[PDB]
């Protein structure tokens, strides 16, 4: 059992990830206004995953799911150099809360498809993940439309449940 | 006056370490009967102070009195208003009917570097001839 | 000055009705409860209502509304003191006073209404003497009813002669959020339990400051009573002269006197509490309880009521000594400690959660009230010196006393 | 009344 949240910007593939983790296929997904949950069942831990869409009118309501959260997924796009700043703003906005203080971080460099897509390292330092405090943050470069690195992030995450 | 012997040098030391010149409330000892310092017990005490010694001619003060009176209340069960004396003008006669001692007027390192009061007198007729009543007639009716 | 004293319920139907002048109509009572619905829901609640010219003096019991109606410029405290007396006399008769007490016992209660008051004028309200000719089980009225001594019948006889006194302290406290004591007075009350033979005149003396000042013992231990309110039976003219507590007691349990005084010494137990209210998240109460009072003394069965938020949830309590119960029904915690001696200082660390959604409205800040009780311990230092039993027959009674210190209003204003 | 009593004097002359 683990409460999982999939936060991030819009068009992040986060529902593309979620139905790849639960089902295994890339379903044609609308821009999800509300949220999503599928209990992904993997590595002796049932990951209860609260995927929530990342459009503008939703981001204030993000605080309502930050309770009993054992772990984050802050999905980033590797193909959004223009939005990495507000994502870095979002991250520094969101992590700084007393609620959601003991949940580790697993960042997905989604949409590794282009030379526009960066690696984990540049995305780490554009976000400044070394500036974090009280964090088991761990970026994990993933390809949602091919399942690549997805189970490996879940692998790292399942290590990070027990102590 | 049996348990008044075990603190007879001990409390008098605290009296003598008290200068003659947290906590809140007042506890009462459970199931022990209380009574004021009666006449014959004051006769039993004035002779207890006559016989055990270390009291006569000592520098009397109020801080020593209050150290003494509460110790009587907590170890012997007597109301600590018995060691009352007449005020400033005159000889400090006891208001207590039975107290045969009248009060006439007469460590070391706590001093600084360069520097920039009563006593008892035995009167056995204070038990009968209340001289404090002669100093205060209108209060005693 | 009453005209029609009524008893209502929580619904507003008349439990019992009794007029004394006829100057207030009996159907006026049906407007009271909607006006009571009116004044409360607009917050204009007062113990006096008015439907035109009918004035509605009422108190409120557990279920009951002792509504005394009048029309003229009646004496107000005349009414309400009688109202609590009728509650008291019913409490003297009926060990609980509810709707079952009225509708099952209308035989005696209408007779009480006939007896306690005529026309609006209370004439006989001492229940102990009232038992002798108003029974729920009739002879002539007693002479004590005629007598100026109206609290104690003659010929009362026991095998033993026991005078049971209860010098009871009640510590009020107002500590603000600043941590300063705003108002800490002590209202002590000596309540007597007399089991004596005949007609004794008891004469009491304490460690009064003024009486020691009149004696000349104003240097020893003397409590300073700022005001006392006594029983009737105390001859206050005799007390006004020379601090003389002289009285003929009634038989049984009664409060003789009610002293009140201020005290500029510390509270017996100091509380330090904190609030880590995290918004949408949680709250933490690292509360300690140090005892400032005497180490020989022990605060029995203390019950520290700390108001928690309403939607506070997932309680966690790291105590030191003493258990917590969380009371969401009062939206609070009772960190209860049975034995808590003087000098002791016990911590409790509370931890709740908080909903990630906010609530709709505010809640306000209730203070923290604890329920301490310290026996054999006068904080004011009051001491009964004697109790003179004076009987014409002449006996040696058994006077007895115990000292108990409790809280009065022990409020400590929170963060 | 689980607490116990204590006897005062009568006269205190
Ligand atoms: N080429 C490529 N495209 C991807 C990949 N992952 C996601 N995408 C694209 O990103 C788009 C957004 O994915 P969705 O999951 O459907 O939408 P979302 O990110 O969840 O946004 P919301 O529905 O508003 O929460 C998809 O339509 C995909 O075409 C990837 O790994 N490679
Ligand atoms: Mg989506």
């Amino acid at each position: 059992e683990m409460r999982i949240l999939m936060v991030g910007l819009d068009a992040a593939g986060k529902t593309t990830i979620l139905y790849k983790l639960k089902l295994g296929e890339i379903v044609t997904t609308i821009p999800t206004i509300g949220f999503n949950v599928e209990t992904v069942e993997y590595k002796n831990i049932s990951f209860t995953v609260w995927d929530v869409g990342g459009l503008d009118k939703i981001r204030p309501l993000w605080r309502h799911y930050f309770q009993n959260t054992q772990g984050l997924i802050f999905v980033v796009d590797s193909n959004d150099r223009e939005r990495v700043n507000e994502a870095r703003e979002e991250l520094m906005r969101m992590l700084a809360e007393d609620e959601l203080r003991d949940a580790v971080l697993l960042v997905f460099a989604n949409k590794q498809d282009l030379p526009n897509a960066m690696n984990a390292a540049e995305i780490t330092d554009k976000l400044g993940l070394h500036s974090l405090r009280h964090r088991n943050w761990y970026i994990q470069a993933t390809c949602a439309t091919s399942g690549d690195g997805l189970y490996e992030g879940l692998d790292w995450l399942s290590n990070q449940l027990r102590n | 006056s049996k348990s008044s012997v075990i603190g007879w040098p001990a409390v008098r030391e605290r009296m003598r370490r008290a200068e003659p010149a947290e906590e809140v409330g007042f506890p009462v000892t459970p199931q022990v009967p209380l009574r004021p310092m009666t006449y014959k017990a004051a006769v039993d005490l004035s002779h207890f102070l006559k016989e055990k010694g270390g009291l006569e001619g000592l520098i009397h003060s109020q801080r020593r009195q209050d150290i003494l009176d509460l110790w009587i209340y907590h170890t012997q069960g007597y109301f600590p208003d018995w060691q009352n004396y007449t005020p400033g003008p005159g000889v400090r006669y006891p208001l207590t009917f039975g107290w045969c001692y009248k009060l006439v007027p007469v460590k070391g390192e706590n001093t600084s570097l360069l520097h920039p009061v009563l006593e008892w007198r035995f009167d056995s007729r204070l038990a009968f001839h209340h001289v404090a009543r002669e100093l205060h007639p209108e209060y005693f009716k | 000055s009453a005209s029609a004293v009524y008893v209502l319920d929580l619904k507003g139907k008349v439990l019992i009705c009794r007029n004394y002048r006829g100057d207030v109509d009996m159907s006026e009572v049906e407007h009271f409860m909607p006006i009571l619905m009116e004044k409360e829901e607009e917050g204009m609640l007062s113990p006096i209502l008015a439907h035109g010219g009918v004035r509605f003096m009422w108190i409120k019991h557990n279920n009951l509304y002792l509504v005394a109606t009048s029309k003229k410029n009646a004496c107000v405290s005349l009414v309400f003191s009688f109202l609590y007396k009728v509650v008291q006399v019913f409490s003297e008769y009926f060990k609980e006073l509810e709707e079952e007490s009225i509708r099952d016992n209308f035989v005696i209660i209408y007779e009480l209404l006939d007896e306690l008051m005529d026309f609006g004028y209370p004439q006989t309200t001492d229940s102990k003497i009232l038992q002798e000719y108003i029974t729920q089980e009739a002879p002539r009225p007693p002479a004590t009813v005629t007598n100026a001594v109206s609290w104690r019948s003659e010929g009362i006889k026991y095998r033993k002669n026991e005078v049971f006194l209860d010098v009871i302290e009640a510590v009020n406290l107002l500590v603000s959020a600043n941590g300063n004591v705003l108002r800490s007075e002590i209202v002590g009350s000596i309540k007597m339990r007399v089991f004596l033979s005949g007609m004794p005149e008891l004469r009491l003396g304490l460690n009064d400051k003024v009486l020691f000042d009149n004696t000349g013992r104003g240097k020893s231990k003397s409590v300073e009573l700022e005001d006392v309110k006594f029983h009737q039976c105390v001859r206050l003219s005799r007390f006004e002269n020379d601090r003389t507590i002289s009285f003929i007691p009634p038989d049984g349990e009664f409060e003789l006197m009610s002293y009140r005084l201020n005290t500029h010494v510390k509270p017996l137990i100091w509380i330090e509490s904190v609030i880590e209210k995290h918004s949408h998240s949680r709250i933490e109460y690292m509360v300690k309880a140090k005892s400032q009072f005497k180490r020989r003394s022990t605060a029995n069965n203390v019950e520290i009521h700390i108001p928690v938020p309403n939607d506070a949830d997932s309680p966690k309590f790291k105590t030191t000594v003493g258990s917590v119960k969380w009371v969401p029904e009062n939206s609070e915690i009772v960190w209860s400690v049975k034995s808590f001696p003087g000098g002791k200082e016990y911590l409790m660390r509370a931890h709740f959660g908080l909903p990630s959604v906010e609530a709709e409205d505010k809640e306000g800040k209730p203070p923290i009230s604890v329920k301490f009780e310290i026996p054999y311990f006068t904080t004011s230092g009051i001491q009964v010196r004697y109790l003179k039993i004076i009987e014409k027959s002449g006996y040696q009674a058994l006077p007895w006393v115990r000292y108990i210190t409790q809280n009065g209003d022990y409020q400590l204003r929170t963060q | 009344t689980s607490y116990d009593y204590c006897r005062v004097p009568m006269e205190d002359g």
